[PDB]
């Protein structure tokens, strides 16, 4: 027996993502907008059937190994990594989209900027982030896959741009892939989204020419010894218990359970 | 960038020793409390020799 | 001596392109440029072929 409903563990609340996905969290997707705030839980509670997650379609890379990593995360502390005004002089960093409508109007991402020409120009890119939070840093990006090579002219002004973002221990060159593709979510073209996790005293390195979608928000992980992803339909009430399992949560000292 | 495969052979690892480990010592303990159950019904057993 | 360079490396059972990625880079004990390395193993009588 259970109590069926989701609780609190030791005092703790869990992070309940609602309508969002893991994906949707990291990359601030507008709907997901409660969770992007300094907080801490126990685990996190996600719906089975979840459909806000990355609202511009495209692949996620290494999502899975994302929620591996993200089990043993006990808190983040979101800061500005790279900021909006300051360090893109150059570039016109109002960039929204049809896929994400936020409160019936166009938006986009709050943890990613879509970098777009400035004056009919895009110029080189170099933005250098050393990690002195002293944690390990989620530091999330995409890539930017036009439809034709009129959009690709029109928002970036070149045929050919590459994106290239090296750490100590991430190499990665990107290269769009202008294509005819079949249209999800009323978009032809695709954003892949990567990730990579900075170490302490470690630099990321971002360099593009074209189709970068840049890191706004950061993510300082912290990790914990107890902690996971609990894939649950049940209301989250005011509760205090030491066992919990997505069917509900224990309050005994039984050696054994079947739930 | 192999984690769900660390994690995996990890619980393979430490799923099959404390398998066997539990079977070492519940094998240690069942068969301690035969002997000791063999060895009384032995000297029972030559009481009831002599008795016969 | 050329902007664009490859490395060609095919085996019977490898078959890898490689291209050169000019970066700027952090520096890793002093040096800001990247040697990438690669192994395969040959089977008895097997061919390695290598073309740069
Ligand atoms: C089979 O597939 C292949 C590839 O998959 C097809 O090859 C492609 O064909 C298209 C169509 O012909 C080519 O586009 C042309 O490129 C020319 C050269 O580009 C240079 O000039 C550009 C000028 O930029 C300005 O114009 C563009 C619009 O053309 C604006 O978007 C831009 O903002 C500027 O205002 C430079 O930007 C560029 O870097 C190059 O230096 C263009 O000159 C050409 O424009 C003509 O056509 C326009 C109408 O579309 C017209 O408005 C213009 O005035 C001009 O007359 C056009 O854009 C691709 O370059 C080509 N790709 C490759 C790799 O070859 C192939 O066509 C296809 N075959 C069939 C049968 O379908
Ligand atoms: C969430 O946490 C971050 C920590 O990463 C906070 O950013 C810091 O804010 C203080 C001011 O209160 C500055 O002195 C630090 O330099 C900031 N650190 C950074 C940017 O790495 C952020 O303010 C917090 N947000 C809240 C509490 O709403
Ligand atoms: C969030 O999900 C709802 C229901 O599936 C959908 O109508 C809405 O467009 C989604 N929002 C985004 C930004 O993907």
């Amino acid at each position: 027996s259970h109590n069926g409903k989701l609780c609190r563990l030791k005092g703790k609340a869990p992070l309940q993502l609602g309508n969002c996905n893991i994906a949707g969290w990291v990359l601030g997707n507008p709907e997901c907008e409660s969770l992007l705030s300094n907080r801490s839980w126990s685990y996190i509670a996600e719906t089975p059937n979840s459909e806000n997650g990355t609202c511009f379609p495209g692949d996620f890379a290494d999502y899975e190994e994302l929620r591996e990593q993200l089990s043993s995360v006990s808190s983040f502390e979101r800061f500005e990594i790279f900021p909006k005004e300051r360090s893109w002089p150059n570039h016109t960093t109002r960039g929204v989209t049809a896929a994400c409508p936020h409160a019936m109007k166009s938006s986009f991402y709050k943890n990613l900027v879509w970098l777009t020409e400035a004056n009919g120009s895009y110029p080189n890119l170099s933005r250098s982030y050393v990690n002195n939070q002293e944690k390990e840093v989620l530091v999330l990006w995409g890539v930017h896959h036009p439809s034709n090579i009129e959009d690709q002219r029109t928002l970036y002004r070149k045929d050919n741009a590459y994106v290239s973002v090296v750490s100590s221990n991430y190499n990665r060159r990107f290269t769009p892939e202008i294509a005819k593709r079949p249209k999800v979510r009323g978009q032809s073209g695709r954003i892949n989204y990567y990730w990579t996790l900075l170490e302490p005293g470690d630099t990321i390195i971002f360099e593009a020419t074209g189709n970068l979608i840049a890191p706004w928000y950061a993510f300082a992980l912290s990790r914990g010894p107890g902690s996971g992803i609990i894939t649950s339909n049940a209301p989250l009430d005011e509760c205090d218990t030491k066992c919990q399992t997505p069917q509900g949560a224990i309050n005994s000292s039984l050696p054994f359970q079947n739930i | 960038l192999e984690k769900r495969m660390e994690n995996l052979n990890k619980k393979v690892d430490d799923g099959f020793l404390d398998i066997w480990t539990y079977n070492a010592e519940l094998l240690v303990l069942l068969e301690n409390e035969r002997t000791l159950d063999f060895h009384d019904s032995n000297v029972k057993n030559l009481y009831e020799k002599v008795k016969n």
